[PDB]
């Protein structure tokens, strides 16, 4: 009761006359609603990565993923090719998240230096051709080919990034070719000043039973959220609830508030609303178009008035800055305390 | 009239709150009304 | 033809080069943004597409490097300029883009084409499937296609006496292409300078292709002299973009009525 | 940002694992606490 709350907050068994601040009241959400875009087609992953010989190490191919529903439990359960070390992603929350413009790439490497050429760390191939940002949103997956995908007859297959003068521009291939340049002018015809071809030195034999394994790598790019999302996770969507402090999950924008009609003159491209204080007060439906307002439900402070413990135990409660009708005591269904 | 350019707001009943006081209020920044009113002060 | 060179000139840009930088709607707020924009009162080249030498084709399609952005504009009375070909070296070995206005579609063709020395089109369709597609003859490999309603909604069928004020900004970054267009009627017939007035360049469509472009080329439509290929008069403006810091003032309608930079 | 990854609690929670999200939230907590103590100190020095 208010007397017990005041005694607890005052750390005493006796309370003198006066008014005291104890805690605050708020309205808890009664339900949750999810509004998500509807996508019929399933997102192609096995047919875009699990395939024949991948792109060259120097010239890696980029595959694009958009307008699809992507599930990652299939790759989680699919066989060896383990690792999947997400730098800034929870590995179990990919399905929940709805992504934007996922870009797929094909890599081929030796495998003996995968640890050093791993993204986020400097390595031989990393300093040769491919550079990655300090923290890319995507995840790196190494496909450890054990027996079948390892070539045992072809001595070349896919070449190796043998040499490169310096690291290339960010997110660029290594189409660079021709002969090595010696210190005293570039050499001519190998025999001049020991020209070395900067590639073709993959050279793994079947007798090379101890030298690495094919470690094909895929890297994705996502997490923009400024534009409307394209690749959305496989989650159900339910009907929206208006004029209620409800848990909304509009296209991943999870939050609690009272949803009401909005008169905002949203331009056709504009998707999200905001206010002065960097708060999304409006939202656009990822379903049938409807501009919707966002407003958190009521809350305020609670003050306790007592005439003194010795005088009486009768107390009075003042609710701060709230109209009486909107917040009576007979609404104790989701109110605090 | 001269000083009423900036004020507390003259309303704290939240009924009109659905745009400056409300933005701060939604971040839990309240204003408590003074004990004495202008009528008493003028008296 | 054996046309001669022309000296490019410049004119004042006044208050131009404003587009919506963010998708979030806001009204009655003074937000400051840091992005690439046209500095106020900057030099802009204003190539005049006039019938060269009273009926001789001119090479008014310079190979202009793209750098970081463009401000292609038009004070054309009619529709004479179509084509915004981009390319690293403008050959069949480099992936190139083009924005045509054939019929009522844009045809955003992302492929490699062999390009003629002087690519041009015909404003009037040929009599009896027209031979206008002489800008390229061969196409090897194709990646992306986009067909939709034409990027020019302006019609001259109403009447004359009013020219167009088509405005365009082509922005490419980190494998994306954003277009911002806006048209207004013009009152004064003088084409020397753009009217002094604020304009907002609303985004139209985002293209996601990540082709590397180091040059810009435009095309013209010259159906027939009615010797050589020529048409009426035209004029377009070319201006580059650089990063800046700007302040925007959204109105009660939520639109940007004016903008103020922070370095002028 | 206060040196964090994101200023949104839901974003920093769903986009991060527990063992790093704890210090992620801690940094923002410390920054906002510094802001609050500075503000209340200014309030006192003005009430002076
Ligand atoms: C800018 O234009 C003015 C007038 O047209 C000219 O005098 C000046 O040389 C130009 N400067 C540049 C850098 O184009
Ligand atoms: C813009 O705001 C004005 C004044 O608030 C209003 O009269 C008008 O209807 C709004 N919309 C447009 C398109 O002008």
């Amino acid at each position: 009761d208010p007397l017990s709350e005041t005694k607890c907050t005052l750390k005493s068994f006796t309370v003198e006359k006066g008014i005291y601040q104890t805690s605050n009241f708020r309205v808890q959400p009664t339900e949750s609603i999810v509004r998500f875009p509807n996508i019929t087609n399933l997102c192609p992953f096995d047919e875009v990565f699990n395939a024949t010989r991948f792109a060259s190490v120097y010239a890696w191919n980029r595959k694009r993923i958009s307008n699809c529903v992507a599930d990652y439990s299939v790759l989680y359960n699919l066989a060896p090719f383990f690792t999947f070390k997400c730098y800034g992603v929870s590995p179990t929350k990919l399905n929940d998240l709805c992504f934007t413009n996922v870009y797929a790439d094909s890599f081929v490497i030796r495998g003996d230096e995968v640890r050093q050429i791993a993204p986020g760390q400097t390595g031989n191939i990393a300093d040769y051709n491919y550079k990655l940002p300090d923290d890319f949103t995507g995840c790196v997956i190494a496909w450890n080919s054990n027996k079948l995908d390892s070539k045992v007859s072809g001595n070349y297959n896919y070449l190796y990034r043998l040499f490169r003068k310096s690291n290339l521009k960010p997110f660029e291939r290594d189409i660079s070719t021709e002969i090595y340049q010696a210190g005293n002018k570039p050499c001519n015809g190998v025999a001049g000043f020991n020209c070395y071809f900067p590639l073709k030195s993959y050279s793994f034999r079947p007798t090379y039973g101890v030298g690495h394994q094919p470690y094909r790598v895929v890297v994705l790019s996502f997490e923009l959220l400024h534009a409307p999302a394209t690749v959305c996770g496989p989650k159900k969507s339910t009907n929206l609830v208006k004029n209620k402090c409800v848990n909304f999950n509009f296209n991943g924008l999870k939050g609690t508030g009272v949803l009401t009609e909005s008169n905002k003159k949203f331009l056709p491209f504009q998707q999200f609303g905001r206010d002065i204080a960097d708060t999304t007060d409006a939202v656009r439906d990822p379903q049938t178009l409807e501009i919707l307002d966002i407003t958190p439900c009521s809350f305020g402070g609670v003050s306790v008035i007592t005439p003194g413990t010795n005088t009486s135990n009768q107390v009075a409660v003042l609710y701060q800055g709230v109209n009486c009708t909107e917040v009576p005591v007979a609404i104790h269904a989701d109110q605090l305390t | 009239n001269k000083v009423t350019l900036a004020d507390a707001g003259f309303i704290k009943q939240y009924g009109d709150c659905l745009d400056l006081i409300c933005a701060q209020k939604f971040k839990g920044l309240t204003v408590l009304p003074p004990l004495l009113t202008d009528e008493m002060i003028a008296q | 033809t054996t046309r001669t060179q022309l000296p490019p000139a410049y004119t004042n840009s006044f208050t131009r080069g404003v587009y919506y930088p963010d998708k979030v709607f806001r009204s009655s707020v003074l937000h400051s943004t840091q992005d690439l924009f046209l500095p106020f009162f900057s030099n802009v080249t204003w190539f005049h597409v006039i019938s060269g030498t009273n009926g001789t084709k001119r090479f008014d399609n310079p190979v202009l490097p793209f750098n970081d952005g463009v401000y292609f504009a038009s004070i054309e009375k009619s529709n004479i300029i179509r084509g915004w070909i981009f390319g690293t070296t403008l050959d069949s070995k480099t992936q190139s883009l083009l924005i045509v206005n054939n019929a009522t579609n844009v045809v955003i063709k992302v492929c490699e084409f062999q390009f003629c020395n002087d690519p041009f089109l015909d404003h009037k369709n040929n009599k009896s499937m027209e031979s206008e597609f002489r800008v390229y003859s061969s196409a090897n490999n194709c990646t992306f296609e986009y067909v939709s309603q034409p990027f020019l909604m302006d019609l001259e069928g109403k009447q004359g006496n009013f020219k167009n004020l088509r405005e365009f900004v082509f922005k490419n970054i980190d494998g994306y292409f954003k277009i911002y267009s806006k048209h207004t009627p013009i009152i004064v017939r003088e084409p020397e300078d753009l009217p002094q007035g604020f304009s907002a360049l609303e985004p139209l469509v985002d293209l996601p292709i990540g082709i590397n472009i180091t040059r810009f080329q435009t095309l013209l439509a010259l159906h027939r002299s009615y010797s050589g290929w020529t048409a009426g008069a035209a004029a377009y403006y070319v201006g580059y973009l650089q990063p800046r810091t700007f302040l925007l003032k959204y109105n009660e309608n939520g639109t940007i009525t004016d903008a103020v930079d922070c370095a002028l | 940002k206060f040196g964090a990854i994101s200023s949104v609690l839901n974003d920093i929670f769903s986009r991060l694992d527990p063992p790093e999200a704890e210090v992620q939230i801690d940094r923002l907590i410390t920054g906002r606490l510094q802001s609050l103590q500075t503000y209340v100190t200014q309030q006192l020095i003005r009430a002076a």
